[PDB]
């Protein structure tokens, strides 16, 4: 009722709060952070947002205070230190939770945030050159709004142990992002050392079909198709964009794929900038994602995807991949650049294979 | 899970 | 320049970005101007920007004074503004805009000076009454005023300023030429008599004549109504413009029925080479949803972009919950490019004009 | 009780806002500014504090609000822009007006400015070299305070329309400070013009006896003479720091002609640089003011005064001032130096003059 | 440099003092370093500075090693912070400090870069528990620090680190060499037996014992107790110092005629050539009061520079009211100089000890 | 003038 | 629009 | 203290 520098999200019970020092807690308000306890590994000089992974324990430490029968007639104050920069990362993860756990819209969390001064730091990317794009916390917001509406995020099926021991890179640092798709880093050959070995335990046992190699060789691809998985290489260079033919084909080879029931696991070196490319292009194409909501939702599942330029070639081509849901389908013939797997075609070429 | 819906 | 703070580097040595809540004083190698008391912004209620076209173009003449002065042949030129974010997110956007449209500037070289400052500057937000919860940024009216350009809607050579303040002001009409297609004006007003008086030019007002005359001679072949009836059609008519009634209501978003209705009455005017003029009571939120939606269908603007641009001409347009609306629909405007075409067969819903119809529609068309 | 970037002095009544915007009036809440109305007219780069005229403007605005029926149960909100030099005029004028309206302390007023963020701006003087000193509200508040304190500031006697006229350059540009004091800019003559003949008919009305001239000849000094005032040269050069000798002189003199009854008028060029180093130093002597509160206290009367550094000049010899009121007293013998008027004489020849 | 924001210039080309919420990286021309992480404040509650001396010579040596890096030869160091306010004050301050003490910098040069920068530092508050109501600038400090520099008090050549860290200590008696003349500590604490093992020094804890080693060994001839008693005063006086209390409430403010007896009895061990060892419970409060008020009846310090003085040798002195008090009271102890002078007579008052009396009460004895 | 006094 | 176009284009 | 005290005078 005095305070400053804090937002309203629920009256008399939910507010966002942002001071450089430790507030006393009151016999109506109570004060807590989780900037000394959950923090954001910072690849470069990007530094948010966090990922599903904070937001589930932000989550349990929210959960226990508001139920803390101490706390039955005090309003909860979440915040943080005054930088934009932290500012931002507890306002955003902050709108997650009211988005994937309480049922609110877009517009519902994006009220109090609205026309705030000072004003958040919007994201950058985890590259080393001088940032020229960047995604606000409308777009992360929509986008974590759009994959809860399509089913692709879960929180009551989120397994917190699991997330974070993959993540690693000695277990083969990966993350499921979809229950289509998987971001790994390449493997790498000198028997087998673990995050090979834990990689190839999880692929058999999660329903992996079909493996997407964009780097250079570091390792033997038969230890895939010595297990049943089907081996594939799109490969092009380092920080490049992709060639729109290697886009069509990704997209077709993975469709495939899903059509049987299977998982599709891309990698290029580290799984964050080729590997974002061909799964992001193929989320907008599937369901009609924003380039900036697309991006903000790969970094809330693997933070770092999408670097440099890659951005805005994911911007200025998003309309090209939902054009190819009207102009193009699944061929009824393989193709041996997809590795005997089904490619996109025009309608025109389609609807001739359908009596000839 | 508190009931923190929107009014 | 080494001891200045708070100040942006455009182009080394020539362009400077500053901020500051004070006058700085020239130097022999700075030169330091400012546009606040001049170029202002006029604020329906809470929204503070951007700076129109108009306004650039009154920059532009003030930026160009000042690089070919004699006087300041080897000083950077720093363009400053008050130290708010809201006066600080329009100098900025106005400094990009400039290099987007006369020197050929790309989005990623504009936005690069602008990216990850500290404080950041203030989005913007619409023109309505309520609480604001949806905003653009510069990067999206960057990005909107660039695609403009490419696809050839905007030509600051051929602007003309003197036209684009006269026909902006209520009583000339109070409308805004968006693009070589589209007009956004406010409702025209009069007190139609029932009697003799009614058959000759004499109590319609100024701004009624004014937009009768200038859609007379600009090849304007139809008018779309979307607010309640506060004139007679009759007027339009009399000089060979088809109107039509699209009516919804205030503040309100259309259904996607009348917004395919519009797109296809729209498209075989300009078919035809005519330009079509929407209104509604004030031109702004209604006629924004509609006109905005064909944008998107036909050039690929995104939701941003595309309100980013129309406010670049037309400041206040789209408003309130037609923002997400525009927003949440933008997929399927674009997909009517691929989904629809246009009819072969007239309609009574757009009056006896062409409408969208699906590719099964089409193709049985032509066969039979 | 939800405001953001507001400051609490009277819980429910008064409040000091800063904001970007205009906001709305509400059923418990009314705004208003005086930003568009009442401004601080700058020299160089000096920003503020405002002056007395400008509190007494804002008090006659304030209690008009406060008295309305309709704003009977509203609490009343004072504001400003976001900018840290214009926040500072608001919350200093605030304060000033609550030690000489309510009757608040030094402490009482500074508590709920204390540890804000955004900080605000430190006064700086109005010279054109680069700020090198800073007083600050605290410093103004425990000035102005003070000085009601002794009884040289008195809202009740204060004349509005005489005030502004005689600050004009065209009707003379002084103001009286204390009722022994008077600062002014240099008269001119070529009859006589408007801005001397008001000057000369303001002194002989207001018991003027001693007129001491800082700066190079601009007019005759028997124009002073005629009418029965003592005129007086004490001149150093313009920007400089007067000789301690010069300051001894000069309370002395002032000293004599208090004790008589009347008025001493002080003037350089401008009446604010040199002028203010004399006057400044004698009411440290007198009432035992700091620097800083003396030139806060002169600033709020005339602003402008004490330029570049003569400002270091009073903060250092600021001691020396309080201490001839214990080692030294005036002369029972006149000197030439100070025109027949009595000057400062150590005890030890004091108390030898007292037999002999 | 052009392209830094944020960023002061001290020395052009050598030395730069900047604020980022990230980590810069060095250049050809440029090298960054921070202190931040190992350099940082103990807060008593809500108080963040300034950083103390200790804190000064271990910036020093940090700073001095990357100056004559042969690596760092022709390249600009920037020392900066994060870009808190508060944290901005401490940078900023110690900075000043490392020049007014190092490099004989005046306050009016190492005060020009730092004057009307926006946004502006974060005063320094006390270390009470209650509302912040009186704040000390960065001008304060550079002038009290300079004040005390040029009366003799500081020589950071003389300046020990190893025992200034060891003797802040809680377990070695928390203590700090104020002046050469007074040293301020906390109250030592004992459970002081009723029989014959009340005669050996072995129920004696080790903070008290490192008290007595140290005053034994540092020529302290006076210890005046402000607070309860919480030890047994024989343990001083068997090493041959006096003790004497001058008790009173803790938080409160001491009457003036407490003020003058204390300045009465320090003047006279001053004219012994010894030291005073004044304390209360923590040695913050009560004690900064009565030492403090000394500082300016002798050295003509402000009340002001008297507070940042004392904090910036032992953080946290002076709390709360007491900060008001010494502010409105500086007037009567820089009089006393002139109205009041050391007795012929001792007073019993202060212990047999020789206090001060009017002018008409001093000459009156030397003549009879 | 309106009662302002400090509580 | 132009007639004095100064040459700002990017490097 | 010091035996390496940079040449930081004011100019
Ligand atoms: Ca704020
Ligand atoms: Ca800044
Ligand atoms: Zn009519
Ligand atoms: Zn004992």
């Amino acid at each position: 009722v005095y305070l400053d520098n804090t937002i309203e999200f629920l009256r008399g019970r939910v507010y966002l709060g942002a001071y450089d020092y430790t507030p006393e807690d009151t016999d109506e308000l109570v004060f807590f952070t989780v900037e000394d306890a959950i923090f954001y590994n910072s690849f470069h000089l990007d530094f948010g947002p966090m990922n599903i992974g904070h937001l589930y324990r932000f989550a349990v430490i929210f959960h226990e205070i508001l139920n803390d029968p101490e706390n039955a007639n005090k309003a909860v104050v979440f915040y943080s230190s005054a930088s934009t920069r932290q500012r931002a990362n507890a306002a955003c993860m902050l709108c997650c939770y009211m988005i994937l756990v309480q049922a609110w819209t877009p517009h519902q969390v994006l009220q109090p945030l609205a026309q705030v001064d000072p004003p958040f730091m919007p994201f950058r990317d985890a590259g080393y050159s001088n940032a020229d794009f960047e995604i606000t916390i409308q777009d992360v917001v929509y986008g974590v709004w759009r994959a809860k509406e399509k089913g692709l995020i879960d929180l009551h099926s989120f397994n917190l142990e699991s997330y974070e021991k993959y993540e690693h890179v000695e277990f083969g640092d990966f993350n499921v992002l979809t229950p289509d798709f998987i971001a790994f880093a390449s493997p790498q050959e000198d028997h087998l050392n673990q995050p090979f070995k834990s990689v190839l335990n999880f692929f058999a046992n999660n329903n992996v079909q079909l493996v997407v190699r964009l780097n250079s060789h570091l390792y033997n691809k038969k230890h895939f198709e010595d297990i049943g998985i089907q081996h594939l290489d799109l490969i092009f260079e380092d920080g490049t964009c992709p060639d729109l033919s290697i886009v069509k084909n990704f997209v077709g080879a993975a469709e495939t794929i899903i059509k049987r029931g299977g998982k599709i696991a891309v990698h290029c070196k580290a799984g964050l900038g080729r590997t974002g490319c061909l799964i992001g292009a193929h989320l907008i194409y599937t369901y009609g994602f924003t380039a900036n909501e697309c991006i903000g939702f790969l970094r809330f599942i693997r933070p770092g995807m999408v670097v440099g330029p890659q951005q805005h070639w994911l911007y200025l081509h998003q309309n090209d991949f939902r054009e190819w849901k009207y102009t193009t389908r699944i061929s009824l013939k393989p193709s041996e650049a997809i590795g005997g797997l089904y490619p996109l075609i025009s309608l025109e070429e389609y609807r001739l294979q359908k009596k000839k | 899970v508190p009931a923190l819906n929107y009014p």
